RNA sequence: UUGGAGAGUUUGAUCCUGGCUCAGGGUGAACGCUGGCGGCGUGCCUAAGACAUGCAAGUCGUGCGGGCCGCGGGUCCGUGGUCAGCGGCGGACGGGUGAGUAACGCGUGGGUGACCUACCCGGAAGAGGGGGACAACCCGGGGAAACUCGGGCUAAUCCCCCAUGUGGACCCGCCCCUUGGGGUGUGUCCAAAGGGCUUUGCCCGCUUCCGGAUGGGCCCGCGUCCCAUCAGCUAGUUGGUGGGGUAAUGGCCCACCAAGGCGACGACGGGUAGCCGGUCUGAGAGGAUGGCCGGCCACAGGGGCACUGAGACACGGGCCCCACUCCUCGGGAGGCAGCAGUUAGGAAUCUUCCGCAAUGGGCGCAAGCCUGACGGAGCGACGCCGCUUGGAGGAAGAAGCCCUUCGGGGUGUAAACUCCUGAACCCGGGACGAAACCCCCGACGAGGGGACUGACGGUACCGGGGUAAUAGCGCCGGCCAACUCCGUGCCAGCAGCCGCGGUAAUACGGAGGGCGCGAGCGUUACCCGGAUUCACUGGGCGUAAAGGGCGUGUAGGCGGCCUGGGGCGUCCCAUGUGAAAGACCACGGCUCAACCGUGGGGGAGCGUGGGAUACGCUCAGGCUAGACGG
RNA sequence: CCGAGGGUAGGGCCCGUGACUGGGGCGGUCGUAACAAGGUAGCUGUACCGGAAGGUGCGGCUGGA
């Protein structure tokens, strides 16, 4: 029967909403890139993971990711897309 | 942030503070970093203020903040007088 | 129950301190006079404390 | 607080004259001069040999009674002497000699230590100028046990001063008469006094 | 025991009311009290620790006259009843003034057959009992007015009391009443605590069967004195001559003890019981 | 070298052994009888049972757009109140409690090339353009309530896209470095926000980076209670490779593979407990303990969960289950182990008080606002310390009472009386605790100057005036200080142990007298003490309790003479750590003291570095006196 | 997928309680086993027996002759 504690709560519903949203696309896109490196599909993969890379740091701009997380998120995305492409090269365009 | 504050000791009706550096958020008479002077604001003796001005200048330089009525006593026995 | 005469009986509310009586084996506790329905002792002048008796005038 | 009540009886219990009263003490109207025997129904009775306990009991009693002090403060003092550096039996005697209500006595401002207390308590006495009304004050060497100069106009203080013109005070005291003030020069030495207290005994007593 | 009255409450037909005080003559409910049971006397912290007359009347109705027989083994029977009168508070081991003797009061024919059974067979005591148990009282039926003189202006050594009271019948079961309306001072301030005792002993022996007189009102309204010959034991003998005489005046009546009785019987003997 | 007392009790007597019992100190105490003043502490130990009501976290109009009351008048406009709303920071601190936990929880010392840190302090770089949503508000349904819902409008320091790239982030390579540490190169990736005054300019904000400071996470050695009538335990168990998760390591989580891991140096299991600084006891060694203050953990009715966030799995935030209890038939509300307070339980534990003056905290440029933290007041002899109930005089000595050999003896200078002081009260004055934030000059800095602000409290204290002004409790056989009469007659009763009482009781009850303490004295409960009666200091086993019935041997303990190496134990020096409070010694502060300040002195124990080499260890060589053998 | 907890079924340890029963400690009846060579030396492990102590056998001990 009191407080602007509830104001803090309404404020968290929208907050979690944007994080969830951001974090979603990230996974989706990253997986999608990696899926394309699993066939390769050279040009397409990077194209995505590029857009993926973007969404990673950009999320970490706000209160969504840590820089280290965005750092890990970026690390493996790259390690996986690349190692995957080692089966059939042609790594053009650019992320290497 | 970190601070220069008045930790109270002494008795009831016997304020004997300890101008001290601590984290903003301790209990007032709680565990600080360093003591840098005393201050019997009742002046029941000669030296009721004692600031190790050397140290009071260090903490200020690293980043410490001071109670508005701590500089009242840091200034009084001059820490800032260039 | 210590002293001369007492007012205690079935259903008396009572208070007990420890300390046994040598000769009364099994009895291992003492009733404290002047508390609850335990009377102090009438006509007791010496050691009134140990017998829950108020001072005369 | 302090005892109060029949005090001839103390001395005659103690087998020894203590100077607890005042003027009468020296007179042959002292009951001890007449009845040098323990008070109560069994006084003139062929006493039974003391116990080492009795012996150290009585020696302690007299020593406290002499100064008219609570059993607790006496003991309090005594333990502190034991903590303090050097001889305990002496430092004790010294420490309880440094007590303001007793200093006022040696300095003769009054007759009994009993009478003395009341002076200090009432404010009639002071130390180093400033008035001091507690019979427990540690008179620390270098001090001015004046009369409250604003209570010099009185029939009793002059009177006991009247009677103190030239008696030699303590070797540790400096009664400048007329000016109504003394000085605590240095805390007493052991031999510096001879009351009927075998101080070694009060020690063995509290060590039971 | 100290106790701390926190809030103070009043009760209406529909709501509770907090009040900041309760003045004398009035009443209400007090929160905060802990170990205070009913029938108790709360005073203020700095006030006369008197106890109000709450929780009253004992009260015995059968007297058996036990004589200590013989004769120096007396004070052991007095040491028996003493422990008894701590084991059981109801009964009074009262002493009779004129005849001088001890009297075991009680609560029924039986209360003395369990006491003076144990009193002989659980101690020893060389003593014996009769006795009836005649336990009536006395009172007055109409108000009358006399004088309580003690006109002995002789000897020079004391002996003068003069007393005037209006003695009226009280509601039964009520007991004693004493209102003190002395006007002017015609009897000094120090002859009240001993004209009341002058009355309070006069009712001890009655005018017909000679039993305690209760249920009266004694209004002390007048009386003279002689400052030289007036003694405190001259108004104390004055009020004994007026009270033991005004009770003889306006119709002195033997009041008598009565018992509510729960008899348990089989249905067969009911009528045999009842009609008896 | 400031430190160490013992006694009663087994016998007819003794010596020894040996148990029991007692005098001591201590307490968050409590019970009896008694109780005057003040100071400082301190007070639910039990049901972490249930709780009525009031309060305990909010703030910024110098982020943004709005709805009424006013205010100078031309239904206009500017402003400042005001309730919200959006947005920011706080709400994770501060306060409570010890249920759970035998644990990396705590202590103590270290590791992190395995990481975090809002606000605060430096240093480097910047703020270019563009778009967009949601509340508010207008409108439209339900409820006897919480309130919700669809449509449209809209501001920003809300939101997003392009840009710039000091810089940072990832992949691969390369140089250094050695667990993921620094630098470089090519590809890719990522910044942003405006408000205000006195207005070519200062101020408070934002942006990406590196460093500091402080607060953390994680890890490791060593230390932490009882039961072995708990002896065997373990399948995410133990390791591996891969991956998910995090700020980060890790079986933390998942897939697979390997068969491990722990255990008499006590695993597993059961009991019990929050740990430490300290505290109490003790000659010490040791034992006991963790209330209050400080430090860390843990919990927020019982549970689980995650959101938001620098930070929580969040006491007075959200969701779900349960139990209980409350608001009217759909659905709701609650969470005092915050401050008070109620109730229950109990032998027992407080005011529903005052104040934000101080100190500290949150927000704010500031003025200021909130602060049951805190500063104080109330109650409780709970504890310690300070004081009072008077002081000098007064008879070979009243009365009353007690004893007596009948002469006396005692209470007893005690009292009555004599003077003298003068707690309480009465009058007057009356505080430090408070100089800063703020205004001015300087420059919003240094420095100088001035003003407002005190709950305690008209209280302390000072000045004058001034009344003889509470005493109570334990004990008086022995330990143990204090002795007589009467009553009682193995009765009634006492009692810690020996024991006392059966008609002459220093032991029971009263009296007188005495002893002992004194606003206290006794009692019960519990701890250490005495108890060298768990014995390391510091005991024992022929007969007192106690040598295994006897061998063999496993682990373990211990082990000759000489010389070399090492330096693990052991010894020494230096150095870091051993917070504050306490303890100690000195000095000071409140009239003393309790209490309280400043200063000093440090130890043990662990980390690092140096040294010594006798003894113990270890390695090598040698011997023959132990042992075995011919 | 996991998951508070609910349910079902089977086990382990603890506590309390139970007709009745076994001794155990504290305050008349039968004998007389022990203490003196205790009137059969005593004790002892074991075995069988007996109202009860206890007796007897076998072997042992001396704390016995
Ligand atoms: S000495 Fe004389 S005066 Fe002093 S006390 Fe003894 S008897 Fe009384
Ligand atoms: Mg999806
Ligand atoms: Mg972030
Ligand atoms: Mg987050
Ligand atoms: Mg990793
Ligand atoms: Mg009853
Ligand atoms: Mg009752
Ligand atoms: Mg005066
Ligand atoms: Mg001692
Ligand atoms: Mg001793
Ligand atoms: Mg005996
Ligand atoms: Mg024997
Ligand atoms: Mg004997
Ligand atoms: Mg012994
Ligand atoms: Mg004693
Ligand atoms: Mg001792
Ligand atoms: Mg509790
Ligand atoms: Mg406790
Ligand atoms: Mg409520
Ligand atoms: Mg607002
Ligand atoms: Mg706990
Ligand atoms: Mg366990
Ligand atoms: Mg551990
Ligand atoms: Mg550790
Ligand atoms: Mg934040
Ligand atoms: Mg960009
Ligand atoms: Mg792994
Ligand atoms: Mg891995
Ligand atoms: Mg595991
Ligand atoms: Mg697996
Ligand atoms: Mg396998
Ligand atoms: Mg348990
Ligand atoms: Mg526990
Ligand atoms: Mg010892
Ligand atoms: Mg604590
Ligand atoms: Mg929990
Ligand atoms: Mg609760
Ligand atoms: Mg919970
Ligand atoms: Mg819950
Ligand atoms: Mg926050
Ligand atoms: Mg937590
Ligand atoms: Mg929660
Ligand atoms: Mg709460
Ligand atoms: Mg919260
Ligand atoms: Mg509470
Ligand atoms: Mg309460
Ligand atoms: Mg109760
Ligand atoms: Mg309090
Ligand atoms: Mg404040
Ligand atoms: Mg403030
Ligand atoms: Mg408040
Ligand atoms: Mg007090
Ligand atoms: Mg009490
Ligand atoms: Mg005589
Ligand atoms: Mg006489
Ligand atoms: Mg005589
Ligand atoms: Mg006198
Ligand atoms: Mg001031
Ligand atoms: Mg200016
Ligand atoms: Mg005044
Ligand atoms: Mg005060
Ligand atoms: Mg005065
Ligand atoms: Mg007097
Ligand atoms: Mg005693
Ligand atoms: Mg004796
Ligand atoms: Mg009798
Ligand atoms: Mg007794
Ligand atoms: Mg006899
Ligand atoms: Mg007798
Ligand atoms: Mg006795
Ligand atoms: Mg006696
Ligand atoms: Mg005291
Ligand atoms: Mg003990
Ligand atoms: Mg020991
Ligand atoms: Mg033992
Ligand atoms: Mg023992
Ligand atoms: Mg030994
Ligand atoms: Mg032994
Ligand atoms: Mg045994
Ligand atoms: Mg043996
Ligand atoms: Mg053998
Ligand atoms: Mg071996
Ligand atoms: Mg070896
Ligand atoms: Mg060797
Ligand atoms: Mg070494
Ligand atoms: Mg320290
Ligand atoms: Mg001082
Ligand atoms: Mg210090
Ligand atoms: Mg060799
Ligand atoms: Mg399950
Ligand atoms: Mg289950
Ligand atoms: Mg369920
Ligand atoms: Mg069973
Ligand atoms: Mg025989
Ligand atoms: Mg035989
Ligand atoms: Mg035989
Ligand atoms: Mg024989
Ligand atoms: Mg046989
Ligand atoms: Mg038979
Ligand atoms: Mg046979
Ligand atoms: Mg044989
Ligand atoms: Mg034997």
């Amino acid at each position: 029967r009191n407080l602007s504690a509830l104001k803090r709560h309404r404020q968290s519903l929208k907050r979690r909403l944007r994080n969830k949203a951001k974090k979603s696309a990230i996974k989706t896109l990253s997986k999608k890139a990696i899926q394309l490196a699993q066939e390769g599909k050279a040009e397409e993969a990077l194209k995505i993971m590029r857009k993926a890379e973007s969404l990673i740091d950009k999320a970490a701009k706000g209160s969504t990711l840590h820089k280290n997380a965005a750092a890990r998120r970026k690390s493996r995305l790259m390690r996986k897309v690349r190692q995957l492409l080692e089966a059939a090269g042609a790594p053009l365009i650019g992320g290497g | 942030m970190v601070k220069i504050r008045l930790a109270r000791f002494g008795s009831k009706h016997n304020p004997h503070y300890r101008i001290v550096v601590t984290d903003a958020r301790r209990k007032r008479d709680g565990k600080y970093i360093e003591k840098i002077g005393y201050y019997d604001p009742r002046k029941t003796t000669p030296d009721w203020l004692k600031v190790d001005v050397e140290r009071a200048r260090y903490w200020l330089s690293v980043g410490a903040q001071p109670t508005d009525t701590a500089r009242r006593l840091l200034r009084q026995a001059g820490v800032f007088r260039q | 129950i210590p002293g001369e005469g007492h007012n205690l009986q079935e259903h008396s509310v009572v208070l007990i301190r420890g300390g046994r009586v040598k000769d009364l084996p099994g009895v291992r506790y003492h009733i404290v006079r002047g508390v609850y329905d335990a009377a102090g002792v009438k006509d007791r002048k010496k050691s009134r404390s140990k017998y829950g008796t108020k001072k005369p005038k | 607080g302090r005892y109060i009540g029949p005090v001839c009886r103390l001395c005659r219990r103690e087998g020894v004259k203590l100077y607890l009263k005042g003027e009468r003490c020296y007179s042959p109207k002292c009951a001890m001069e007449r009845r040098p025997y323990p008070p109560g129904q069994h006084g003139q009775k062929r006493a039974r040999r003391p116990s080492d306990y009795a012996v150290r009991l009585r020696e302690k009693q007299k020593l406290r009674r002499i100064y008219g002090i609570s059993e607790r403060q006496f003991r309090n003092l005594f333990e502190e002497a034991s903590k303090k550096k050097g001889v305990t039996g002496s430092v004790f005697l010294g420490l309880l000699e440094s007590r303001l209500d007793n200093v006022v006595y040696r300095l003769g401002f009054a007759v009994s230590r009993r009478q003395a207390r009341q002076l200090v308590r009432h404010g009639h006495i002071t130390v180093n100028g400033r008035r001091v009304d507690l019979p427990s004050y540690r008179v620390r060497p270098g001090d001015e046990i004046a009369v409250a100069e604003k209570s010099r106009n009185l029939e009793l203080i002059r009177q006991n001063l009247e009677a103190m013109k030239g008696r030699k005070v303590g070797p540790w005291l400096s009664l400048d008469v007329e000016g109504m003030k003394g000085k605590f020069l240095r805390l007493p030495d052991r031999e510096d006094l001879a009351l009927p207290v075998n101080e070694q005994l009060v020690i063995e007593f509290y060590s039971r | 025991r100290k106790e701390r009255v926190a809030r103070l409450l009043r009760m209406h037909a529909n709501h509770r009311e907090e009040v900041e005080e309760l003045k004398a003559g009035d009443l209400g409910a007090v929160v905060g009290l802990k170990e205070t049971i009913t029938g108790d006397t709360l005073v203020g912290e700095d006030a006369p620790r008197v106890i109000l007359e709450s929780i009253e009347v004992p009260e015995p109705v059968i007297d058996v006259a036990i004589e200590p027989k013989t004769k120096a083994d007396q004070e052991k029977l007095s040491q028996a009843l003493a422990r008894l009168a701590e084991e059981d508070p109801t009964f009074r081991v009262s002493t009779h003034p004129e005849t001088g003797q001890t009297i075991i009061s009680g609560m029924g024919e039986l209360h003395l057959e369990i006491i003076v059974d144990r009193l002989k067979r659980e101690f020893k005591v060389d003593a014996n009992v009769g006795k009836p148990q005649v336990a009536y009282r006395e009172t007055i039926t109409k108000p009358v007015d006399v004088e309580g003189k003690f006109i002995r202006q002789t000897g020079g050594r004391g002996q003068y009391g003069h007393v005037k009271i209006k003695v009226e019948p009280l509601p039964r079961g009520s007991g004693f009443e004493f209102v003190n309306a002395i006007v002017g001072g015609v009897i000094p301030k120090e002859y009240i605590p001993a004209v009341q005792k002058g009355i309070e002993e006069a009712m001890q022996s009655g005018p017909l069967i000679g039993f305690p007189v209760v249920d009266i009102k004694v209004t002390l309204y007048d009386g003279s004195y002689h400052e030289v010959d007036s003694s405190e034991m001259a108004f104390k003998i004055a009020g004994s001559m007026a009270i033991k005489e005004a009770v003889q005046k306006g119709d002195p009546v033997i009041l008598e003890p009565i018992m509510r009785v729960e008899v348990t019987t089989p249905e067969e003997y009911m009528g045999d019981v009842i009609g008896d």
